[PDB]
Order: C-alpha cells, then structure tokens, then sequence
C-alpha cells in the first residue's frame, strides 16, 4: 500500500474554535484537509502538511447552523503529485459536526460585583466568541441568541441561583461567586465548566 | 496559562482549562495563528485564485493560463473570449 | 432521466443525438467544432455505419425548427483496453464527415486539462447530466430534452452505501458513481452518452460520460458515469491525427 | 494538390480602399477550413489581419477591426478582403493563406500563396527599359546580365530564355536610385564558348505597368 | 493580445553544428504553438505544429519542445539548406499572433570571388544616362568591401550595392556595384575599374576596360 488511511478522527472546538485532530504521526506520508457544508461544495486546506492537526474554524463559521463534514488524505512520498496511471487517493471521512451545537462552551469570566447592602449584583461579562463579522469578533450573547442561561452559585465558606439574563440579583459576609454556562437546547456539550471561584 | 508566548503574529490568547485558544486577526489562522493566509497562492489552493487554468511555477508565483479561444485579462486571474462563440457558455443567458 | 426537470432550448447546446439508419441509438457530447464524445457500449451491436447520423441543435424530437443540424459522422474511435460487453472503459470518439454551424443553440463544450479536471472540477458537488432517455424506469422515451442534476461522490464513499447487488462490476480508475440512492433520480440508460458538465467560474466543462446506472432509479444505488479526466491525453493525440480510412479504429490505449 | 493564388492590382494610392482577390482550386470554402489573409511588410513583421471561416462568419484584428471588411462568394470559388484608409505603414506583401487543424477556437497555417507585393505612395507607375551588359573582351567563364533602371512600383521578375537557363541567375534585390526610382539588375554567368551559337534573352515583366520587353545580351 | 518575442535575433552556425531557437510566450499558451520556415522570397512552411509534431515531408532534422511560455526549436543536424528565416505562431488564442523572426546566416569554407566589369550599353546613352556595373558573384562571406577608382579618382556620393541572399546550393553571396553618372560626365574618363578587396584574394585585384 502507497500510504496508511487516518483513523481517529476528532473534532476539538472550544468557544468556536474548531480543530480536525487525527492520529497518526505521518510516516513517509504526508495529509490534506477537505470541509464542506451538506450537499455544498469541498474545499481543501492544510495543504501537504506533516501535522496531526488542520484548523477549519474560518470554514465552520461561515454557517453556525450548517452541518459540516471533513475528511483527511494521505499523499505518498513519491506520487504526491502527477499521475502514473492515477486512481483515487487514501483517505478517511470525519464525523459529523455542527458548530451551533456541537462546540464546547468556554470558561467564563465574572465581569464585575458589587455590594450595596441587602442586595448583591454578579454581572458577567460578554464573551468574544470566533465568529469573524466583518473586522469584529462576534459576542455569546449575539451568537447563540437567548437560548444562553447563566447558574450561580453562592457561599459564605457555609453551605443555587438561576436567571435567563445575563445579570444576578440575589440578597454583609463574603460571598464567592461562580458562574456556568449552559444552553438547555442542546443534546449534548449541555454544560461547561465553572469559573474561577473569586470572594468579596 | 498563557504565558508560554503561544499566540503567533499579533494573536490574542484566551485563557482555558489546560488548553489555550488565540484569537487572531483575519490575516492568519491556527491554533496559534502560525499560518498566512496571504502566502497560499499554490494551484491546489482552489486553482490558486484563478478563474479557469493556472500553472504552479517552482519558486516564483504562480501563472493562469486559459482555454482554447481564451486569453486572459491585465488582472492575471480572469479570462475573457476572443472568438464569436466561445466554448461551455450559453449564448441566451448574456 | 428520472426525477430531472425539462431543460430550456439553448440551455443545454453541446448535447447531440446520434441516430442509426433512422432510430434512437445514444447521447453524444460535442467537445469541437469536428469532434463529438458519447458512450462505447452504444456501439456494441452495429455493423453498417454508413446511416450513423449526429443530430445538433435538436431539442423536441416531434417539432422540427429551423435550429437543427445533422451531419454525417465517418469515424469512430474506441480504446483498445475496451472489450463489447464491459463498462470499464467506455468511451468513445467520433469523426464527422463536415464541421457543424456553431449557432446561438450549437456551441462545444470544452475538454479539461487532466491536471484541471483531477484537482478543481472532481470537487465541485453538483454536476448536471442531460439526455432524451427514457422519462421513467423501464418507460416511455421522452419527447423533450431532460436535465438532472446529481451529486458526484467518491468510489470509495460510493462502495459502502451501495445496496445488496447481485453483480457488482468493479468500478476502475476510468469511472465514478454520481447521483442519489433513494431512487429519486438516476442515470437511465436511453441517455447514455450524455454530457456530465460541471460549472466553475461562468464555464462549463465536461468531466463524466453516462455509461451504466444499474438500469434506472434504483434504490440504494447510482449512476456511474465514465471518467474523462484520464482519457485526455489519450483523446487529443488521435484527435489531431491523419483521417485513416477505418471507420471502427482501435487507437491503442493510452 | 490544393492551391491558393491571389490577384490584386499591385498599387493603391494612399487614403483609399485596398482590394486583394484569392481564388482557391483543390479545396471548397464551405466545407470544412477558415481563410485567412496575413501581410507582412519589408520589414518582415508578420501580421495577422484576420479571417474567414466557412460559412461566412468572420473575424478581425482588434488591432485595424474598424477599417477591415472580408466577405467572400462560395459559386466563384474565392475571398476577397477590403482594407480602407490605407496609409504608407500598410506597404506590405500580402498573403492569402488556409487554416490546417481547424477546429474552432484557433488554428494553425498549413497552405500558403504566392504573395502580393502592395505599395501605398502618391507617385505614377513607370513602365522600364532594359539594358544589356556584355563583356567588353572576347575570350572560360563569361558573364552577362540586364539593366532595369527605371520602374515603379516593385513587383519586377526577370527570366532568361523562358526558364531554359536557371543556374547561375541572380536577380539583385532592387536598389532605390538618389530620384527614389527602384533599379535593379539581373546576371547570369554561362561558359564562354557558347557564345556564337546560343541567344541568351532576359524576360523581364512588369505587371502594374503591363509592359514586356524581350531583350538579348 | 498576445505579445511572443522571439531570440536570438541573428544566429551564424556551421553546418556541423546544432540550431537552438527559443520562442517565449507572454502567457501560457499549453502546446497551441506551430512553427514556420521562410526562405526568402518564398512563403512560409508549416515545420512543427504544437510544439512536437512534425508535418509531412518534413526532415526528421528538425524537433520541438517545451509547454506554457517558452518554447525551443530543435535543428539536429544543420545542412546548407537550411538558411532561412523561422517563425513561431501562437495558436492557442485570438489575435493570431507570429513572431519578429530569427535570422539564421550559415557559415562555409573560405572563398575565391569572380569580379567582373560591365561597360554601359550604348543603346543606354540614348537616353542621357551611362551606368556601369561591377559584380561578385561567388563570394563569401559577406563582409567585403569596394572601392571603385575612376580614372584615377575616387567618388563616395554615386556607389549603390545590392547584395543578394544566401543561396541554397554552395551557400556564396552575390553584390552588384552601380554608380550612375550623367552620360556627359561619362565622356570626362577613359578608363573605369572597381577595385575589389576579399579575405580570399591575396591582394586586391581591379578588373578595368579601355574605351573602344
Ligand atoms: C505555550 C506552551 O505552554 C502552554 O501554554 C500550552 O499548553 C502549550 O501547549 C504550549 O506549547
Ligand atoms: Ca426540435
Ligand atoms: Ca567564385
């Protein structure tokens, strides 16, 4: 055989940034990268690259909502090129991905709170996500719409809040804070992780 | 967890859990933004940015050719007819 | 064509209807002015071919315009890698006695360059086949030209979601699957020859050849159209050569 | 066996119409080939000013396309071109030409005429008067040749005795006198001892000025 | 437009040797290029058509190569015939373009020139006009030089030459001399020879005749 077929193929996307990673180191071999859209048109990337990895996050946020597949080829050595009685070259699909759904929710950070007495305000911040309009990179809020619900969690160092606006308002002692992201309209990647836990 | 200088040409990083996402300006892609989307002008490249032939140079840029009946513009990626009818275009739809 | 929609006079130009002794024989794709493309298995059980006519400009086969044209074809060429009665390797090229007229609803399609068609053409999805065979399976010929449009897929995607066939013909390097396999739409057989064309950038290009659809609108399976992309070279050092006097000439290959 | 020739007048004065006749013998028009006509000037530049396929579509130099019309008739076996406001840079020879490996888009240049030599000026044709040169001593090689001083334009030929002689001729390129008149001379070198015997006659042709003089050396 | 410029501009070869002729192309024209040969006051042959295939008839001497923008003629084994001047045509796209032309003067063994000297007819005297001429006829190569002495003096306003091209079979040149005078001034000289210098002559030999 000219050259081994990729195996393992694995998306890893945090807050939009998509990543095609599959194994396995080249050997004698080099790799080639196609995405495209459902019945689209296939466009090439990572061009004769040795590397285990191809970044298609500026084809993936084209259409948020589009489902995308990709797959992998493996050019030989020698006949990397011309034809010598040309067939088909190796390669491997990936499994399907959408970026709307599919992508990891990134760790959030806790913009700013404030004490006023009887009554506390955790305000989160509006994440940048990679969606490129234009020269600006396109916020959670504007993105995933008002599908985003924020969970707090509340304590002082002796122990739930929920609201579906991007502000908590909740009744002194130090309070830790720590916020999640969720999007109860999605199957799977429901939750992210917990933000770094910061006192008053 | 950023402070390996992981972001590449301008990039600006994010911090995450034992990962590390750069956001990087339109000019450049990648993880750490390691690529230039502006020196990919290779034929394999969606023909190079050409309109109907190109021919990969070895170490200078890239030439476009173009089909039979065809010679191409001053911009060096459009290629206009020369004779009263060209070839694969519908004479009605102009 | 099963499934396809009607496609409008002009709309569809380097389309050719090559008739014998006066009866529907096959497709043909006009490439120049001289030369015209179709199927090989089209010419599997013929011995006289003084009456073998091309047909240009025809688009309703009841109504006759002023736009067609006809003229008599003198040679036929096939790959001598190709034997009667096999997929593999089926096309053909023929030789007409006299030009044809290029008019607004007569104009060639262009042959790729290999490396053109192997690179950009091979990843464009949506390619367009027409033909005047039959409108259903097993039916009724069609009395106007009909225009399908099919995906193009891999061999090696094609091969995993093939259904349970009792004979499975290999598919070669010389072809590839297109089309659906839900039996919405497929390549029929009275349309054999027809042009594969494929769009890049305002230019239509040929890169297929009806050859064989597993019959028509079969469910789980596709129409495999032969591959140009590896008779280029082939095609164009005999299309440049002396008229010999054969009329069936077996070039040798490649 | 196919042949091509063209006819023209072999002058044009400057600010008018030029007019160049092809006529073809071994092969028709309307059936498969496009015509073309190409000049090229004393300088040898080569120049493609357009074409004729058959049926009779055509198509031009962008280069001169507003001041070119080629037509043809297919009953008298021939195409014409009609080039207007003719200046002194379209002094050239013009040759009527067929395409071989005609298939659309382009061709190349198989079949070829003779050529016609065209002269844009504002002067009047002058028909010419022959010289002889003969050797002033009477001897192993001898040499004799004829003077044409003065004719114009220059589409001068000169033949020794019908063709019977062909080795040894030279016809010098024609040289334009100090008046602007072109002069030219023809030699030919022949064996001393046939001296007595044998005429030697030089054949020269003006065709402009239909003027034919005979003379022996 | 295409633009194509042919190199070098003149090439001097033995036969003995090898022709390279280069022909560039300002775009990539693929193999749509053909080839031409015109000898002089001849019009052009079809040499090679796109790039590779010779036509018919043709000797198997010349050859071609080359795809895209630059193109070489090929001339294996140069022989006398072989002077002429070539030409490549595009043939891929409108305008129908040639090139400038690439001379090509062939060399040869030294040569012994003929000069001879013609005395002005008299039936040209009619006329009021006397001119004599001095001839080379089978010299080579090209780069001589005459000098014509009337009786004694020099003249450098009335010497016209016309030198013809190389000829087909022995590869020799031939130049025609005329000077024309005012037939009164031809009866101011007695005696008129042109003095005829040449790598081949030893030393330069003049070829005079006397009046009657
Ligand atoms: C910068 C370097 O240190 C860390 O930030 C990352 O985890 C490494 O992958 C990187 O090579
Ligand atoms: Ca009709
Ligand atoms: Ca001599």
């Amino acid at each position: 055989t000219n050259t081994v077929a990729a195996y393992n193929l694995t998306w890893k996307s945090t807050n939009f940034k998509t990543i095609l990673e599959w194994e396995p180191k080249p050997v004698n071999q080099v790799y080639t990268v196609q995405i495209s859209t459902k019945s689209g048109d296939w466009k090439s990337k990572c061009f004769y690259t040795t590397d285990t990895e191809c970044d298609l996050t500026d084809e993936i946020v084209k259409d948020v909502k589009q489902t995308y597949l990709a797959r992998v080829f493996s050019y030989p050595a020698g006949n990397v090129e011309s034809t010598g009685s040309a067939g088909e070259p190796l390669y491997e699909n990936s499994p399907e991905f959408t970026p709307y759904l599919e992508t990891n929710l990134g760790q959030p950070t806790i913009q700013s709170f404030e004490q006023v007495g009887t009554k506390v305000n955790v305000t989160v911040e509006d994440e940048r996500t990679l969606v490129r309009r234009n020269n600006t990179f396109l916020s959670l809020r504007d993105v995933f719409g008002k599908d985003l619900i924020y969970t707090l969690y509340y304590w002082k160092s002796s122990s739930t809040a929920k609201t579906n606006t991007n502000e908590f308002l909740i009744d002194g002692e130090n309070y830790c804070f720590s916020v999640q992201a969720v999007i109860p309209s999605r199957t799977v990647n429901r939750k992210s992780t917990d933000s770094p836990v910061e006192c008053m | 967890q950023c402070a390996s200088s992981p972001c590449q040409n301008g990039g600006s990083c994010k911090d995450q859990l034992q990962s590390y996402i750069c956001f990087c300006l339109p000019a450049f892609e990648g993880r750490n933004c390691e690529t230039h989307k502006d020196d990919q002008l290779i034929c394999v490249n969606e023909n190079g940015g050409c309109e109907q032939y190109c021919s990969d140079h070895t170490g200078t840029k890239r030439s476009c050719r173009c089909h039979e009946g065809y010679s191409l513009l001053a911009d060096g990626v459009s290629c206009t007819p020369t004779v009263e009818y060209p070839c694969g275009k519908i004479p009605i739809l102009e | 064509i099963v499934g396809g929609k009607v496609c409008p006079k002009g709309e569809c130009p380097w389309q050719v209807l090559l008739l014998v002794n006066g009866a529907q024989l096959c497709g043909g794709t006009l490439i120049n002015t001289i030369w015209v493309v179709s199927a090989a298995h089209c010419f599997d059980k013929i011995k006289n071919w003084r009456n073998l006519i091309a047909v240009l400009g025809e688009h309703d086969l009841s109504e006759h315009d002023g736009d067609e044209q006809s003229r008599r074809v003198a040679q036929v060429i096939i790959p001598s890698t190709y034997v009667p009665g096999t997929t593999n390797h089926d096309i053909a090229l023929l030789r007409l006695h006299q030009p044809v007229v290029l008019t607004d609803h007569v104009v060639p399609l262009c042959l790729p360059e290999r490396t053109f068609s192997e690179r950009t053409l091979a990843f464009v999805r949506f390619s367009l086949v027409s033909g005047w065979g039959q409108l259903l399976d097993r039916g009724a010929t069609a009395l106007e030209l009909m225009v399908l449009n099919v995906p193009r897929l891999m061999t090696q995607d094609c091969l995993q979601q093939s259904r349970k066939v009792g004979d499975s013909p290999n598919i070669t390097e010389y072809m590839f699957c297109a089309g659906y396999s839900d039996g919405s739409k497929d390549s029929c057989k009275g349309d054999s020859g027809g042009p594969h064309a494929t769009h890049y950038r305002g230019t239509w290009y040929l890169t297929g050849i009806v050859s064989w659809g597993q019959g028509c609108a079969t469910v789980g399976h596709f129409g495999v159209y032969t591959r140009v992309s590896q008779y280029i070279e082939w095609l164009q050092k005999l299309m440049r050569s002396e008229p010999r006097p054969g009329v069936l000439l077996r070039a040798p290959f490649p | 066996q196919v042949q091509l020739q063209e006819s023209g007048p072999g002058l044009v004065k400057p600010s008018q119409t030029l007019s160049l006749t092809c006529t073809v013998s071994g092969y028709s028009i309307s059936s498969d080939s496009a015509w073309s006509w190409i000049r090229q000037p004393p300088g040898k530049g080569l120049e493609w000013i357009g074409y004729i396929q058959y049926s009779g579509s055509t198509n031009y130099n962008p280069s001169l396309k507003s001041r070119v019309t080629i037509s043809r008739d297919t009953s008298k076996n021939q195409f014409s071109l009609k080039l207007s406001s003719v200046t002194a840079a379209d002094t050239a020879v013009y040759y009527c030409a067929r395409s071989v490996n005609y298939y659309g888009n382009s061709f190349a240049v198989g079949y070829w005429g003779q050529g016609t030599l065209v002269t844009v000026s504002s002067a009047s044709t002058k028909g010419p008067s022959v010289f002889p040169l003969a050797p002033c001593s009477r001897s192993s090689t001898a040499a004799l040749g004829c003077l044409v001083k003065d004719y114009f334009p220059e589409p001068v030929t000169v033949s020794w005795n019908s063709g019977a002689l062909t080795s040894g001729v030279h016809t010098f390129p024609a040289v334009l006198q100090s008046s602007g008149l072109y002069s030219l001379s023809s030699v030919v070198t022949v064996p001393s001892s046939s001296l007595g015997t044998k005429t030697y006659t030089c054949n020269v042709d003006h065709k402009p000025s239909n003027t034919k003089v005979d003379k022996r050396v | 437009e295409i633009v194509l410029t042919q190199s070098p501009a003149t090439l001097s070869l033995s036969p003995g040797e090898r022709a390279t002729l280069s022909c560039r192309a300002s775009q990539g024209i693929s193999d749509y290029l053909h080839w031409y040969q015109q000898k002089p006051g001849e019009a052009p042959r079809l040499l090679i058509k796109y790039t590779s295939q010779p036509a018919t008839g043709i000797p198997a001497r010349f050859s071609g190569s080359g795809s895209g923008t630059d193109f070489t003629l090929t001339i294996s084994s140069l022989e006398p015939e072989d002077f002429a001047v070539y030409y490549c045509q595009n043939g891929h796209s409108f305008p129908l373009t040639f090139g400038q032309g690439t001379k090509l003067e062939i060399k040869r063994t030294v040569a012994a020139p003929s000069v001879f000297i013609f005395p002005p007819s008299d039936e040209q005297l009619k006329s009021g006009t006397a001119s004599v001429v001095c001839l080379l006829n089978n010299f080579y190569p090209r780069e001589a030089k005459v000098q014509w002495k009337v009786d004694n003096a020099l003249q450098s306003g009335n010497s016209q030459e016309s030198v013809t091209e190389q000829d087909s079979k022995d590869s020799t040149y031939s130049l025609s001399s005329t000077l024309t005078l005012s037939k009164a001034d031809y009866e101011k000289h007695k005696v008129y020879a042109c003095e005829v210098t040449h790598q081949g002559l030893s030393s330069p030999v003049t070829k005079s005749f006397n009046r009657g």
